[PDB]
């Protein structure tokens, strides 16, 4: 079921990648991708965002996460977080790395996302071929 | 996107004026608004860039004050 | 749905007074990779055939689409993106067409009607017509 | 779109190079090259345009003369 | 009658100036003139006595015109 | 079914009567009744109907057999034949008899009609009777 | 309406006399209630405005006896 | 067909600012014995439960009936021929009700919006409320 | 339907039998009768009995009516009810004439019952006919 | 019992009279033997003991014969 | 009758000492009574008349007080 | 109900030590005119077979009847009333047997022991074994 | 098993006379994490309501299922272990509970009755009501 | 475990007093065993250590001397 | 009982920790959980009495939150 | 099927432990477990168990390795060997090791047993992760 | 003929040593014991002919060995 | 599916093996093997066959591979090409290996085949654990 | 192999006198012809190797001929 693949997938990434807080987006409704959810995470939640506040948040197109994943490529910044559920910049964040997942349909419908609250992250290479693996099993599971 | 571009500006200056303001977001406040929005916009589509952004402003609007949902 | 298609193509059939006209439906949902003709009224093009209304591949990148997606109205004298043949098919002087958005807000398919002849009713009149189908299709699936 | 893009390009290639030379095209005939093209990429999706595009082709090609459907 | 007295208003009139002349007059030749108006008018309810007179007549005799039912 | 046992009554009905011809009508579309058909007939056409043009005629309810059977009687005229699917005067007919019969649904959904080319006929308490039986059963079928 | 005259004072005066004291009104024991009314009367219809109202009344009262349906 | 009455009510009752707001459905077909309420919003009167809300007799010559065969839409302050109750609910101060015609052009039900509060917009608002919904119902079955 | 064929023979029954009061009476449970209802009745209600005592009353399976309607014979009598759900006497009824019916399953399922309030009754080999017929109807009705 | 003792004496004596005389009994062939003494009866009860039992074996008697039911 | 003797002369004593004096007799309240005295007995069967007659009387007329049924 | 059938049959065979056991059922239900083994235990006696085990009339008028409606158990050194055969079959010295009655309160079939030796444990230890199965058969339909 | 539960249950309540009774069960089976009522008979406690009948974690360290477990009878004045509330609802003055198990031995639930009276009958008494329940519903599955 | 501790008592006393003593030990034989002595507690349930081990092993040792089971 | 020491720990804790927690318990609720945790643990078992208590809790929290079940 | 993937992890168990003689053990009846069957085995049987001898053992729950199982943690010996379906001694074994599995309904359902007829055998350690391995897969299928 | 022969060798020698040995050999048992060879060896096929031999035999008697199948 | 099974193995087994030009060969009619298809290739054709004569070839089971692949071995050759669908001699070739392959049914249902145009291929020990695993695979397939 | 082996023989003499010189062999070419080759023999089989190898090769040649196909 797609929920345990992603609770597995999510807790595969966050160990391997070593980040300190590790989310698994979903945007809704199918195919027009208005709001976007935090379903499931691992680690630390940023001071900025609670446990009451991960579901139903705006989607923002004209941010460039969403076009360089619908460009084919994985997304990382020291600053941009596009999903992340509030309007507050959080500064405790240092550096993010997401991929998108596509769904049976081939859809966009949802994000892989690591956080680091430190400087050092292991290089961008191992971070895509962790993201990318998980990806392509969300992307099977529904 | 193969979205509806007239019903797509609808509800972006739906979300952009008012959604974005709603206090408590979730996925139920969420799946409400759309529900409204995408019926209001069905019975009458609207049909330029301007009747768009003015009729999702004001219908988002109508729907958070009829509904009594707390703003920011 | 296809029962509407139906309905609503007879009316725009004898409203406009084409020569043809057809219901286009994409598939698969959302991704538009395909065109059928669901609905036809009229005389057939004598390149395409009762046999061969289906399954026909999108292009995306043919003018009619494009304009389909900024959400207005097509119509040209030579280029028929979903007719389902490669053929040019100069027989027809005249298409004009309409997009219908399904129930979830997504490019659907088209209302179309085209002319044998060189003579047809002003695209104004044209437009009514294909707008009260197309609205009545989308809220139909 | 909203679309993969990957597959996406696979898909379109697999249709301007192979699909569109089918003798017989049909809704059944469509959707079983659909259903082909799809499982194929989520069992080893592609990860850049021009491999995308020549494994499209490829499969697309592999599939007309797996299946005998006529061509031309 | 349970009827939409709009709908019954329009009806009357396209059988009273145009139906009743109808040269072939037959279950199918009944059958198609009742599905054209009854679309017509549910697609574009009229909705006064001098309305629904005017369209009924105008839009079944469009009909007889376009479709080239011989009258009498 | 309906339509044999349409067939039987008017059978029935036209022997017992012993009228010169007599239809079965039915109304189209069900619950509206704009078109009235001869389904059925016994005995000889009047001159001024023909075989063709037995189907699809328009029904004017303004006509008061139409009202009359609303009111739950019989009709009978010496001269206005509502149903009889032409515009013409036919002088040929001295006299005519129907009642409706009101489907399952309890609709209004036709009539039994008899006619006379004659001045000579059974009295209407008789007609009556047989095309009460006739009207009754013919309810039932459909 | 276009209704069997006879049929339609014999259900009135059953609903007016009978079924609008039912306890316990609902989708189904309208539906139960128009079954016994209609098969009743088309088994034996009666023929005049007095009988039918009569007739309507007392087949509904037997119909809440026999079927032990709670009254007032 | 519920869907549709669902999802247009709850548009009347938003865009109407009414108290309460059902959709009325005529049982059986063109016979209109029997008048069932299948979709509410807003608070329930006191005079009615969710255990009753179908099955009601109508009473064809109330002033709402007849008004709504003349084609017209119907407002009373005290009139209420199809709520499922016998008792006069005083606690209404208005409603306002338009029919519905179904597919085959029958009158099949109504919208109606109610006001426990004494004030309400204009009627030539809610008429086109109203209408909007019955055109949209009136296709969908 | 079972009900619906009980009261179309009752109303036979009455018609036909000329009497005053005329009931169907029904034992429960299946194949034990410890209770009889009166489901439907013609004519006026006897003064002891009213409209909402006409359920659940205690059958005595010794009153000899029982034993008479399972010994294969109809039961008369001038003073004895064993099924009329009062204990009180009925001095107004001067006679009743019931004859017993036997479900699907050949069961003893209940009687119909004629009563007169006055004395002339049309004679026993006439009501004898007029129950048995009523009795078979019923009898294959559920 | 509370059985009907016409029906009663007409079975038992088909039971007595030719049942028993059955080459293979066994729960089909009395049911189905119950099945056509029931309906039997019902259609046309007898109504005093020796008629009873004289009909119950004759028809018990018919009954194997068209059936061609093996005895004794 | 086929019946369970002690069954009956239980059942028939909670009725003549007890149930005979309900005010309210009704389809619904002889349904609850047999109801409650049939499975009283099968839990455990009363198995001589005088048990039977005991107990059918006192396990009714336990059930009437503790239902608080109106009696004579 | 085969089951319970079984498995309390299986108990009574034990623990009565009998050399051959048996439930009886009765057709049609009420009317008791046919009488089917249902369930057995130890050596069938030579006059009956597998094949024959349904569909024996029920003769009412056999003590054995009367008797289990007159709520008591039955023995016998010779009478065999529902053993599925007309011969005497004199192998059978001794039988044992108590009614149970079902659900809806009615005669339904026995519990039945044989025994083709000339000993068998007391009526009183029989009549607890085999009233033990019978409120339990009783029971289960 | 429902059938055989309500049949149960509703003797049981009249014969102890308890204010409000229930039949409880375990899921899943064998592993009872979670404890339903399946059948009440008199006033639900106020702490607790229709729509919260099922569904209830099972705490198996409180001494009613460790006194169950032992093959006792359970009561208590203030402990109601299975009662689907947090709430200590104080208007329970008294409880009285008995296992069940059903044909694969196995703790399958219990029979209660509650008194929110100050006097109940003796509990040798409603030992007794308890046990034939619990037999015959340990029977049932 | 959640056994009836009674039922595990009377098992466990005829396992250990003589289904152990069983010369020919199968799946069968322990099947045949404990549906035995499943049933024989179920019918009548033991209620006390020492009458659920007197009746476990007594009951199992008539089993094994009925069926004339095989003993070390 | 005979469970498995670690699912029973494992589930325990996910009970007394989130699922006791759940607004709207039900036979459903219930089912859907405890079929979640029952997979979860067989896909990948843990085998110490802590390991078991911190996934279990940790589990379940992640079912309520991706399944969006209200709690409190 | 259980039975194949019985026989498989047995295959494997048996090979990678080096282990003389190997069984699947298998409780009855579910959830009770009075009995215990040896279902499959690898290797060269005890002397003091036979091939009619596999079945229905009595389960002594008494036994430690009962207990030490149902508290988590693999179970060996010396000299005790529970579900071994002889009373008699079997001094010829120097070794057993075995780890329960637990059925899809997580119940105790059997164990997976290694014998050693000599005194070497390979570390608990090792044996520990091939058992652990197998009555993972074991408790998956059934 | 066209078969396996790593196959044929493993089925006939399980034959040969195993099934042939079998009580009650009927269709459904060689239908179950065929399905059982034919599985195991498609899992991991033997790849010569005294190992499939060996191998076939074996897995023939842990089958009936597991399937408690009567032998002999 | 088999389809994509057969083609998957086929690019398994033609990357691993370096070939010039493999074959998934496929048998008609089912058990009776009378004619031969190639259903799927990689690499560049060899100039004796061509894309339209792929299919429908006879089968000479006379052909020592047939045999040779019914003895339950693979086939080399440097001359013989038994399913090549040309009757022409082809000397571009200078090797081929080939594995049969059994259906699910255990019939002999085509076969695995490697070209070489070159003189240097890896070894036929390596060729046999290339072509036996996808041989097994392909066999479950269909 | 398991087959008949006069009409292998017959289908080979096919094969290797006709089919073989089919000019434009496929999928349906070889279907064709066995469709052919199956039926003629099962109507009428060969018996001898000289008949099967006579008829084979006649039938092949009159399909060849009757049917046009172009051979080598």
């Amino acid at each position: 079921r797609f929920e345990s693949v992603a609770l597995e997938q999510l807790q595969i990434v966050h160990i391997s990648s070593e980040a300190d807080f590790s989310a698994v987006y979903s945007f809704r409704p199918k195919n027009l991708n208005y709001f976007v959810d935090i379903i499931a995470y691992e680690g630390k939640l940023p001071s900025t965002i609670s446990e009451k506040s991960l579901g139903g948040y705006p989607v923002d197109k004209t941010m460039d996460e969403y076009t360089v994943h619908l460009n084919g490529r994985h997304y990382y910044s020291n600053s941009k977080f596009a999903f992340l559920p509030t309007k507050k910049p959080t500064p405790e964040i240092n550096y993010m790395y997401s991929c998108p997942y596509f769904n049976l349909d081939n859809i966009y419908a949802g994000t892989i996302t690591m956080y680091w609250y430190r400087n050092d992250h292991i290089s961008n290479d191992r971070l895509e071929s962790i993201c990318a693996q998980a990806a392509r099993i969300l992307g099977r599971a529904k | 996107m193969n979205v509806d571009p007239h019903f797509d500006k609808f509800m972006e200056s739906g979300i952009r004026h008012v959604y974005m303001l709603f206090e408590n977001k979730s996925v139920e406040s969420s799946e409400q608004f759309y529900s409204f929005m995408r019926t209001t916009y069905k019975n009458d589509p609207c049909s330029s860039d301007f009747e768009c952004i003015e009729r999702g402003a004001e219908m988002a609007q109508s729907y958070a004050r009829i509904m009594n949902i707390k703003l920011e």
